[PDB]
């Protein structure tokens, strides 16, 4: 299903915006607007490469599934197993 | 009353009786508040009380559930008044309270007989005739909206209420009311031939949905033709049977066995054929190369062959015609590749 | 720039490990570590599974005791809508959203996990067929479904259960009718075992509900909405009713057999919760009620021992009061007390596993689950030989 | 008190006191084994940089002091102030 | 840049931002959830090595508990094959070939690890030379051997051990004549301290067994091949025996002290397994065997404690049988209780430091890696009281 | 031998003397051959054993 997922993972905090990416990058789904979603979660896509690479330095085996980041105004999400990149705009607190 | 019950050792002797009877009043007047407040509540009827609906999720019959509703309400009223005159003493009704609140009691029972409703739920199942007997099952006519034809949807002679009622005498029988025998003998008879009833229901509301999902996929009913057949045969031999017979035991299992293997030869032979549907579309706009279509062919031919070693029906024919869309397209592609 | 090929993935559903582990993780996003006696403990009300509806079953996970099955009958609201409906609900983190659904075509009479596996769930649905779910996949449908036959149950199943151990559990079920059948976890589709339960003259015992004995497989102890408590050997050498009990005046919902364990013997105490608020004591050696309960009128639901205290129960009534009853400090006064607000009609009542704290459904859905004091969670040896020195007043 | 977050990091399960990575790099405390820590180190200060980077992209007003880098082995939690990058290796249980 | 400047910017107070900083993230980081018996265990039986040549002795690094060394002595199915050889067994992944092989040109009787050097392993032969093996070096022999000097041992060495801590060890042996020599680990061309253990005054010792309560260095329990045990003095002005034990009327074939701390002390106690099957729990505070537990029709050949168990001790005997003995639990017949296949004469036991599994050793060179059961093999915080007062009862 | 060791200072009464070993004398014979058994590992045994 899609709707549901959204509309469960969106009102558990009634989130800004959240869309499905099961893709590397370049989501063409959007929430609020095409570019603050599609060209934030590219960038978001090149940088969770980068940082698989990154924990693969230590051991090859070792691999992202889960990134929090909770700065001072943004608290941006995903889940990366293999393809599936979580977005999400909410608020620090 | 509790802080009494605690002490019971010297009330033979009448000296501790003379501080019970002290606040006896007291003790009067508190018992008719307490009764006061049942009665209040059983005012408030049992379809417009949660115990109704309740009931209703517990297999209780609605009359059983109101029946028995009132008589635990009367038994309270019973242990109320029975240990009232135990904690008192005999004779409490001596007092002018005391025959007030023996009155009051009377009164409140009265109004909660309930042999009455008894009487109306027989005398009503009698005047309905509630009864099974007739065809094993019933074919009739439903124009069924979203089609201007008349359908003649199968359905099964025997009404799920039935057992409804036998439940009613399965409780108002150890109830300790009698109901006629006539009704007793239908309700053990529904009681017991309920089992054939709605195993036949459920085969028949299963094959119901299992052959429009098949006839929704038009593509799969030549293969499914056999099964369908065999089916439609079973009923036709079924439905010449009287409702009440000895083989239905026998017949109501192989026709349950047979439905159940028709749908989930349907459902295998469904998901195998969106399978290859889904194979036929990827080779349409395939690209151009003997390995790609090899493989798909070979996938094909692999799946077909498959279906032939399940030994389904009527398979040549199947694989003739599939083969004749697959050439077509093979055809298309060549076109495509020349130009 | 794709337009299709994210349309199509989506489209296809491979997201059985994506939702789910998304699932397990965003209610753990809920948390908010930003850098700038009875007591009401989680109160949890599904709007979307629960609105306007009646809790019909309650069980714990003995393998993981965090996860809670609740089930739900047809709705009344629309009926177009799934009518059986079954949760799952968490004890992880706070968090509004159920862990888990599941529909089952039928209404849901009862339900619980299995023992025999940390993770299938086997519920009982009022057409009288066993319904099975795989918690681990995500699905709707049911997985296995007992056949409806002759053999098989055909009248509401109220009551299932696993028993023995992971190597020799077997799955006993009742159907209202009174036939009992025994199946097996790995194969739903054929009883292992299967007889109508009578009691005298080849009349049958309309049973709503059994116990079993603790730490035994069977002889267990069945209820009947007849009003009459029976004790039936499973096999034994002779299957069928094997006491018959004076019992209770009107029909017997609830029955529950003592749990507890310690220096003494308690396992032959029977809770049962009758429709006259009277939950009773007594013991199996005994055809008689040991003690009489009486605070009120008018259906007490139900009743179960709290597995960590050998005196303390906890019984709910319909009327919307849920009510800790002591035996060792108290007889007759209850011990602790609670209502949960808006007066509604709770229905069911499950200790979790290790005490501690008590689940409470609600005929609004409602189900509200919350501790226990610590002076009266904890048991002692004072408390056993008090309780026995109590079975010895009367 | 140095000795004392030194003790209170200590406190925390998986953890071996405190060990402080400054902008160059190198932990300016020794709790680990060097070579690996310092490579390693060097490596998340690039990430924060990197990540610094595309948060300021679109939030530049923002800061970060929290990022859960988690692996079905071991979670780093990622501290920057202004120079002073607390890390912190931490078990998933 | 370089690791001085560092010094004074931590030494610099603008650290109140970083103080705070780290403890709200460490104080948001605080809460921390989840994301979602007698067995035969293993075999060791090389065939170039071990045909017949039973066992000898039996260890485990404290380095590596993951290693186990044999000595298999007894050259006499072929004369030209190597006389003694240890094999050294590893416990992380099953080989059937032993891990590492050495070979002396006497026959090896006993060997153990070096606590001082965690890749090395020191033996004790037939002929009288201590004798090590450098692990490192690629060549089989012996790389260090102590000369035949009457300086050093010239009879049968039976027990070796080195003890002391990691900056101040000695390597203990002590040979059947009654010669102990401690040796330097690293240096072994002569005994840097040497002393013939005698008894009252021209009374030689015949010396086969030792064992070294738990801490203590200076002083150690002897068996003696003359069935006498005694207690002995390693460094002081009473270095040698100290002790007459009337004991048993057999050869003392096995000895060990008590292997548990945390609670109320034992190391005064130990157990002797004697010629005649007679274990011996029995202390050095006393004079008398504590008790005598006896059975059976042959003798013990080897026992020791469990490592963590402060009641539980192994029983080699002649038939085959490993029998556990919890005193706790029983002190009349051993608590549990198995027989090897083929009942051939078991030779040696040998219980990981970790004390979850046994080892023994066999009369045809296949040592057997056994496991216990954890109820049989853990104790508790109350099995040490239990141990008092069994202790207390006589 | 713990099973009468049980006894022990049990048997000094005056009847459990006469209900001990009057009624188990045969089971003596037992054990009697039970040492049969033990000596038979001391039959054929000198070098070989």
């Amino acid at each position: 299903e899609v709707e549901e997922t959204l509309k469960r993972l969106q009102s558990q905090k009634g989130v800004q915006g959240i869309i499905v990416v099961n893709t590397e990058g370049i989501p063409i789904k959007s929430t609020m607007d095409n570019p603050t979603t599609t060209q934030y979660a590219s960038l978001m896509h090149s940088f969770i490469l980068k940082a698989r690479s990154t924990v693969r330095d230590i051991d090859p085996q070792n691999d992202l599934t889960f990134l929090r980041i909770r700065s001072k105004k943004n608290e941006i999400m995903v889940a990366p197993d293999k393809d599936y990149f979580l977005i999400v705009i909410q608020n620090p607190t | 009353f509790r802080i009494f019950s605690r002490f019971n050792a010297l009330f033979v002797r009448p000296h501790i009786r003379g501080a019970i009877r002290e606040y006896q009043t007291q003790l009067i007047q508190r018992v008719k508040d307490d009764i006061e407040s049942l009665h209040d509540k059983f005012k408030v009827q049992y379809p417009q009380s949660q115990a109704c609906k309740m009931s209703h999720v517990r297999d209780l019959p609605p009359v059983s559930g109101s029946i028995i509703w009132a008589k635990q309400i009367d038994r309270q009223l019973t242990a109320y008044m029975k240990r009232v005159e135990d904690v008192l003493g005999k004779g409490w009704e001596n007092h002018v309270e005391g025959q007030k609140l023996k009155q009051d009691g009377d009164s409140f029972r009265m109004k909660l007989n309930t042999q009455e409703i008894f009487d109306d739920w027989a005398r009503k199942v009698q005047q309905r005739n509630l009864g099974v007997s007739g065809r094993i099952f019933t074919i009739e006519s439903t124009r069924v909206r979203g089609r201007t034809g008349n359908v003649l949807k199968l359905k099964v002679n025997f009404l799920p209420e039935i057992i409804t009622l036998s439940k009613e005498v399965r409780n108002l029988k150890w109830l300790g009311f009698r109901v006629p025998l006539a009704i007793v003998n239908k309700a053990h008879q529904a009681n017991q031939l309920y089992p054939f009833a709605i195993s036949l229901i459920e085969s028949v509301r299963t094959y119901e949905r299992t052959c429009e999902k098949v006839e929704e996929r038009n593509t799969i009913s030549l293969l499914v033709a056999g099964l369908k057949k065999e089916v439609q045969a079973l009923i036709a031999e079924g439905i010449a049977l009287v409702w009440e017979s000895y083989k239905l035991d026998p017949y109501v299992q192989r026709l349950a066995e047979t439905v159940f293997n028709f749908q989930e030869k349907v459902d295998d032979l469904l998901i195998i054929e969106e399978k290859i549907d889904l194979e036929v579309r990827s080779l349409e706009t395939c690209m151009y190369d003997h390995k790609t279509f090899s493989e798909i062919l070979n996938r094909v031919q692999k799946a077909v062959d498959d279906l032939n070693l399940h030994s389904y029906s009527n398979l040549p024919i199947w694989v003739n015609k599939l083969d004749m869309e697959i050439e077509r397209i093979l055809g298309v592609r060549l076109q495509a590749g020349l130009r | 720039l794709t337009e299709e090929e994210k349309q199509q993935i989506l489209h296809s559903e491979e997201f059985l490990s994506f939702f789910d582990h998304s699932t397990r993780i965003v209610e753990r996003a809920l948390s908010e570590q930003i850098n700038i006696k009875l007591s009401l403990n989680r109160q949890f009300f599904d709007e979307r599974w629960s609105k306007h509806r009646v809790v019909s079953c309650l069980d714990w996970s003995s393998q993981y005791p965090e996860l809670l099955v609740a089930s739900y009958n047809n709705n009344e609201d629309a009926p177009h809508e799934p009518d059986g409906v079954a949760l799952v609900w968490n004890m992880k983190y706070k968090k509004t959203t159920p862990e888990y659904v599941f529909h089952c075509q039928s209404a849901v009479m009862s339900a619980t996990f299995a023992k025999f596996h940390p993770n299938l769930v086997v519920g009982g649905t009022y057409s009288g067929q066993i319904v099975l779910w795989d918690n681990r996949s995500n699905k709707r449908t049911p997985v296995q479904r007992t056949p409806l036959s002759a053999a098989a149950h055909t009248h509401p199943v109220y009551c299932v259960n696993v028993v023995g151990t992971q190597n020799a559990h077997n799955l006993i079920s009742i159907s209202t009718d009174g036939k009992i059948c025994s199946w097996s976890l790995d194969m739903l589709s054929h009883p292992q075992d299967s007889m109508e339960l009578v009691h005298k003259q080849s009349k049958a015992v309309a049973v709503t509900s059994m116990s079993f004995p603790v730490g035994d497989v069977n002889n267990f102890v069945v209820g009947s909405e007849e009003g009459s408590v029976y004790t039936a050997c499973r096999h034994g050498s002779k299957a069928g009713i094997s006491e018959m009990f004076e019992g209770h005046q009107g029909p017997i919902t609830g029955i529950h057999c003592h749990a507890a364990v310690g220096a003494v013997d308690f396992s032959h105490l029977f809770v049962t919760s009758s429709f006259d608020w009277t939950v009773k004591l007594w013991t199996t050696k005994n055809n008689k009620p040991l003690y009489s309960f009486e605070d009120n009128a008018d259906y007490v639901y139900d009743v179960m021992w709290s597995p960590t205290h050998p005196a303390l129960f906890a019984c709910v009534d319909g009327m919307g009061r849920l009510d800790l009853w002591n035996l060792n400090n108290d007889t007759e006064v209850p011990t602790a007390s609670i209502s949960v607000e808006g007066n509604p009609a709770l229905n069911r009542v499950r200790w979790t596993h290790s005490g501690r704290e008590i689940a409470v459904g609600d005929s609004e859905g409602q189900i509200v689950i919350y501790d226990v004091g610590e002076q009266i969670a904890v048991p002692r040896n004072d408390e056993w030989a008090r309780f026995g020195r109590t079975l010895a007043e009367i």
